Order: structure tokens, then C-alpha cells, then sequence
């Protein structure tokens, strides 16, 4: 209820950027997780960090 | 120095143009990126750094916050990067540096490397195979799909030779080539029979699933004995300073009885009488090292020198596919240019482009002859796409209906013209055959949507939340309804007796949260439910009379 | 009913203290009964 | 919410089920209606007044 995505009319709707910031963090995270679960060349691993 | 006479004249005068620090910049910077990050880096003093030539009221206006400690700091910094040209933070730029200094292979570079991934996992089937019980759960996996539990052409991929009957052919060859193995131990031809075994087990084919199992099963039974060669190194030569000598002659070479630890109790040493330490300790690990042995048909120091021959094979393919990952970064940078700005970031798309490389060298076969550069354009074109498809926009869209708006996208685009001024909804309904339904909630869906720092504007500076409303919210004239309609209950219901009102307390949930079944309320007075509902009945009956519904009537909107 | 605020730096333990859970999807909602 | 289950079990009106987002004049304006234009989607078939 901090960064909301409410239901506007015909369909639309609208958030906050915030919502686009955490989700920039958590597809990182889970793509850094998995290239250390992957045992990646350490190039690749270290710009994703 | 010369940044730090544009530092002392912008804190002469009191401002700073775009003329003084471009003529205050050295000389080896060039790109527009790490200038006008110093111009942030004077620019938080602030001494204001402006396009023009400022006004005469806004240098007594604008203020100078705060002297001196960040202006230290900064002068630390500003003194400090008149030095190095190297400097930027960006990751794409700085991972085109790193990514410049992997050259690229030729055709014969890149299948001698294939080839070294090749015999990289062939030294550790090699290591694999060279085990017994892997092979023993070769016998109770084929037994257990004997009874189809899994599909075995599915669990191996037949094997390397489309039909059961031959992969039966090459597991009835296994069965009679264990038994003139096991049976035959009592060790002359013995090992050599394990040879022959392990021979015929390197032109089966399997699923790497089916592999990875056995890899790892014994890779726990591995890091154990690791775990008890720290069980005794950690409690011998620190503990009790047990000199490494005897650690390197007795232990070492023999590893197997009990005497090159518990004959070790009287070499009349402090460590000796020491080891009474740890005399209890090992002979748990007396009995589970050769327990181990009992769960391989050889010793622990050829189980030392089996996992080495997989651990360092594993550690030359994974670092040549590696090699062949790393020479071929030029190639992913040149597709995510093409998927750049469809919603995700241009990093983003390249790192799920070198998870596709990664997968595209696994399942790449050099044997055909192809190039490899044709193969991970396949997987690249995939996983890009798969991950603007999956993590692109803020509502996940799945993965064919995203192809249901592309083909629409693409499809409209071209009945914009080839139809006249627009295509209609209904039209759509005729060139796809999705029935005017299935096509309409396509374009009901959104697109990235609206952000809520969205400019109205020039009201207040107002955004867009703002002027979004909660409705979900309790709006104080029906709370206080509300709120006096529980107490015009309390005095209909101060009207009621003992019995007749309680009841209609708890057929509701009048202060108490429930809300009884009828046989509930008639659980509490033991009356079969029928008495309670007439009782009930008869208390509704009673409060539907006039002056009596007086204040209730009133509460009801009409 | 305060009388002070008091701040600090959030120990990792306390992050994890104030959590209700672990975000590990970037999805926001169901995109069909907006869910 | 209870004090609702028991006045509406009285008079035995139900719910609605429906509600009223409707289109009213706002606050004060008094005027004089001089067009009304119903615009329908074509799926929609039309209605009376349209």
C-alpha cells in the first residue's frame, strides 16, 4: 500500500516506480542466483553482481 | 592543477559556467559520462553549476551548505583523480572493457577446444565408470523400470548404438557381465574383470539427469572421507601436535586398519599419551572409513585417487567451456543490440544471453560439423526473448500470449495499409481465426502501465496519485450508520428476554464471532433445532411490528 | 506514547526481523484476475 | 456484518448484489437537459434510447 497498483478505468491501471526498482532487484537476484548455482565463467558473474 | 583552481574560483566567485569547467578539464578525458560526473562531484558543494552567466539577487539568494567537510572530502576526491583516465562505473562500458580483452576463436580453435570439453567429461565418465555401486544402480534402475515405474527410454536415451529390445540387448550384456565379475572376486583377474566391466558401461547412453545422480551420491561419500581426513587432521597434528610425519609415513600410504593410529598411543611422546584425546573419536571413523569399503569393493586410497581423476577432468572441461563461453561474448552483445528496447535493460538482456551460451556449449555437437556461431544464435534468440517475455513488463504476461499480441502487432500493423484508414476489432475477428472474443481481450491488456509520479501538471506540481481515491476505504457516515445501528440493536434487543434474544445474539454474530448453526444454538439448550427456529421466528415476528421497528425502519435505506 | 525516535543502521537480523516473508518472484500480480 | 444479519432478516429485503455507480448531477448545478448521445460499442446491440 506504499507503492500501489490500482485499478483505473477501462482496463488501465498505474504504480509507482518503485515497483519497477524492486523489480529490476529481485530479476538480479534471482538471475545471480542462478548463475552461482550455475558455476559460471567468473566474467559473466561478476558484471551481474 | 588545474581542478583545483576551478574548485578556488567557483569558491571565489560564487557560481560556475559550463565555459569554466570544460576549460578546467584536463586533457586525456573524452566521453560526456565522467565530466558531468565531476560536474556532481562540484556540483554537491554546491557552487552551482549553471549554463549562463547568473543573475545578481541568486548568488545572495542561493546558499553555500555545508562548509567545509563534504568540500574536504571532496577536495580529497578532486585532488585525487588528476591521475588515472580509467575510471568510470558503468557496466556496460566497463564490460565492454572486459569483454574486449577475450579474443575470439578460429573454426579449428573451436573444435580442438570442443574437443578438449570432449575428453574432459570423457576422463570424467572415466572416473564415473571406474566405480563399481554407480553400476550396481545401473542393475536396480533397469530392474525397477523392468516393471516401467519410469520410461526407460526416456530415463537413458536408449543407448549409443529408438528401440527396447536392443536396450534390452545392452542391459541382458550387463547382467552376465557383472556375475563373471562380483561372483568371481576370490583378486588375481579380479580388478581387471571390474576393467572389463567398466569398459562396457562407456557406450551406454543415458540422460545426464540419470548421470548427475550417481555423480553426486557419491560425491556426499566423497567430501565425508574428506570429512575424515579433516576428522584426523584436525585432531592430530593441532590438537595434540602430532608431528605431520607420522601423519605423512603411518596414515598416509596405509589409511585402512587400525594400527597407524591406535599403535600410535606408545611412542612415549606427549602427542602419544595425547592421543587418548582423540583414541575415541577416530574409532568411529575407524569403523565408517571402512565402511566405505564396504560400499566400494576397493580401498579408501584408490577412492583418493578416483574423485581426483574426476575432480580435476571436471576442472579442465568446465573451465575449456569456459574458454569457449568466454571467446564468444562478441557474438551475444551483437543480438541484444537487436532486442534492446522492448522493456528490459541492456544488461539484462545480454546476462540471459550468456545463460543460453552457457546451455547452447552443453547440448553443442561438434561431431556434426557445423558452426558453433549458428547453434547459440538458436538458444540466444530463444532466451532473450523467453526473459522479455517473462520478466519485461510489471504484469507477467505469459510467454504464448505475449506471441498472441506480437502476431496481432504484427498482423494489424499490416491491415493498417493494406485495408484503408484502420482495421477494426471485428475485421481482426476475420484474418486471424480467433473469434471476436479471444481477439478483444488481447488489446484489453495493458502495457507498462502509468507511473504515479506522472505530471498532471502545473496545478501544484501534482502527480497522479494525488488524484487516485481509495474506495476501499470506511467513509465516516456509513461508519457512524454502522456504528449506531449496533446500538439501536441493543435496545430492540433490550425489549427481548433472557432466552429469545440471546438466541438471535448467536444465530448472529452479535458481540461474539459466530454466527451458530441452528442445531448449535439448540446444542447449548439441548432442544433439537426445531424449537430454537421456531423461537427465533417467533423474535423476528416480534420485532416486525410498528412501534416496535420504530427506530429500525428508520436504519434500513429506503 | 513514544517520547523519542530513535535510528540507527538495520542489523540483517532485524531486516529479516521486520520481514513477513521473502519476495523471490519479480511478478506483481495474476494479469488475468489482477490477483 | 452482524446488526445487518438481524435487520435483514426482519424486514427480509436481500441484498442488492448489484450496486449504483450511476450518473448524477453534481452538487448545486441546476440546469436543463438539451442532448443526450449514447454512443455503443458494436458487440453491444443498443438499448431503447439509443
Amino acid at each position: 500500500d506504499l507503492r500501489p497498483l490500482v485499478p483505473l478505468d477501462g482496463g488501465r491501471f498505474a504504480t509507482s516506480d518503485l515497483n519497477d526498482l524492486y523489480r529490476r532487484v529481485i530479476n538480479r537476484n534471482n538471475r545471480l542466483k542462478r548463475l552461482l548455482d550455475l558455476a559460471a565463467p567468473d566474467i559473466i558473474v561478476r558484471n551481474e553482481k | 592543477s588545474q581542478l583545483k583552481l576551478l574548485v578556488t574560483r567557483g569558491k571565489e566567485q560564487g557560481y560556475l559556467t559550463y565555459a569554466e569547467v570544460n576549460d578546467h578539464l584536463p586533457e586525456d578525458i573524452v566521453d560526456s559520462d565522467q565530466i558531468e560526473d565531476i560536474i556532481q562531484m562540484i556540483n554537491d558543494m554546491g557552487i552551482q553549476v549553471m549554463e549562463e552567466a547568473p543573475d545578481a539577487d541568486d548568488l545572495m539568494l542561493a546558499e553555500n551548505t555545508a562548509d567545509e567537510d563534504a568540500a574536504e572530502a571532496a577536495a580529497q576526491v578532486l585532488s585525487s583523480v588528476e591521475s588515472e583516465i580509467g575510471r568510470t562505473t558503468d557496466p556496460v562500458r566497463m564490460y565492454m572493457r572486459e569483454m574486449g580483452t577475450v579474443e575470439l576463436l578460429t573454426r579449428e580453435g573451436e573444435i580442438d577446444i570442443a574437443k578438449r570439453i570432449e575428453d574432459g567429461i570423457n576422463q570424467v565418465q572415466c572416473s564415473v565408470a571406474e566405480y563399481p555401486e554407480a553400476i550396481t544402480y545401473l542393475l536396480e534402475q533397469y530392474d525397477r523400470v523392468e516393471a516401467e515405474e519410469a520410461r526407460l527410454s526416456d530415463l537413458i536415451t536408449g543407448f549409443v548404438d529408438i528401440d527396447p529390445e536392443l536396450a534390452r540387448e545392452k542391459f541382458a550384456e550387463l547382467r552376465a557381465q557383472y556375475v563373471v565379475t562380483r561372483d568371481t572376486i576370490k583378486h588375481a583377474t579380479a580388478q581387471e574383470e571390474i576393467l572389463k566391466l567398466s569398459e562396457v558401461f562407456k557406450q551406454f547412453r543415458l540422460v545426464p539427469k540419470q548421470f548427475d545422480y550417481l555423480v553426486n551420491s557419491m560425491r556426499v561419500m566423497m567430501d565425508r572421507v574428506r570429512t575424515q581426513e579433516r576428522l584426523i587432521m584436525k585432531l592430530c597434528v593441532e590438537q595434540c601436535k602430532m608431528p605431520k610425519k607420522n601423519f605423512i609415513t603411518l596414515f598416509t600410504g596405509n589409511e585402512t586398519s587400525d594400527t597407524w593410529f591406535n599403535a600410535a598411543i606408545a611412542m612415549n611422546k606427549p602427542w602419544s599419551e595425547k592421543l587418548h584425546d582423540v583414541s575415541e573419536e577416530v574409532h568411529r571413523a575407524l569403523q565408517k572409513l571402512q565402511q566405505i569399503e564396504e560400499e566400494t569393493g576397493l580401498t579408501i586410497e584408490q577412492v583418493k585417487d578416483i574423485n581426483r581423476r574426476m575432480s580435476i577432468g571436471e576442472a579442465k572441461a568446465r573451465r575449456a567451456k569456459k574458454e569457449m563461453v568466454e571467446a564468444n561474448l562478441r557474438l551475444v552483445i551483437s543480438i541484444a543490440k537487436k532486442y534492446t528496447n522492448r522493456g528490459l535493460q541492456f544488461l539484462d538482456l545480454i546476462q540471459e544471453g550468456n545463460i543460453g551460451l552457457m546451455k547452447a556449449v552443453d547440448k553443442f555437437e561438434y561431431r556434426r560439423g557445423y558452426k558453433f556461431s549458428t547453434y547459440a544464435t538458436w538458444w540466444i534468440r530463444q532466451a532473450i526473448t523467453r526473459s522479455i517475455a517473462d520478466q519485461a513488463r510489471t504484469i507477467r504476461i505469459p510467454v504464448h500470449m505475449i506471441e498472441t499480441i506480437n502476431k496481432l502487432n504484427r498482423i494489424s500493423r499490416q491491415m493498417l495499409q493494406e485495408m484503408g484508414r484502420e482495421p477494426t476489432p471485428e475485421e481482426l475477428a476475420e484474418r486471424m481465426l480467433m473469434p471476436e472474443d479471444k481477439i478483444r481481450k488481447v488489446l484489453k491488456i495493458a502495457k507498462e502501465p502509468i507511473s504515479m509520479e506522472t505530471p498532471i501538471g502545473d496545478d501544484e506540481d501534482s502527480h497522479l496519485g494525488d488524484f487516485i481515491e481509495d474506495t476501499t476505504l470506511e467513509l465516516p457516515l456509513d461508519s457512524a450508520t454502522t456504528e449506531s445501528l449496533r446500538a439501536a440493536t441493543h435496545d430492540v434487543l433490550a425489549g427481548l428476554t433472557a432466552r429469545e434474544a440471546k438466541v438471535l445474539r448467536m444465530r448472529f454474530g452479535i458481540d461474539m464471532n459466530t454466527d451458530y448453526t441452528l442445531e448449535e444454538v439448540g446444542k447449548q439448550f439441548d432442544v433439537t433445532r426445531e424449537r430454537i427456529r421456531q423461537i427465533e421466528a417467533k423474535a423476528l415476528r416480534k420485532l416486525r411490528h410498528p412501534s416496535r421497528s420504530e427506530v429500525l425502519r428508520s436504519f434500513l435505506d429506503d | 506514547e513514544f517520547d523519542a525516535i530513535k535510528i540507527a543502521l538495520a542489523s540483517p537480523d532485524m531486516i529479516r526481523s521486520w520481514s513477513f516473508g521473502e519476495v523471490k518472484k519479480p511478478e506483481t500480480i495474476n494479469y488475468r484476475t489482477f490477483k | 456484518t452482524p446488526e445487518e444479519k438481524l435487520l435483514r432478516a426482519i424486514f427480509g429485503e436481500k441484498a442488492s448484489d448489484v450496486k449504483d455507480s450511476s450518473l448524477r448531477v453534481p452538487n448545486g448545478v441546476s440546469g436543463t437537459v438539451i442532448d443526450v448521445q449514447v454512443f455503443t460499442r458494436d458487440g453491444v446491440e443498443k438499448d431503447k434510447r439509443a
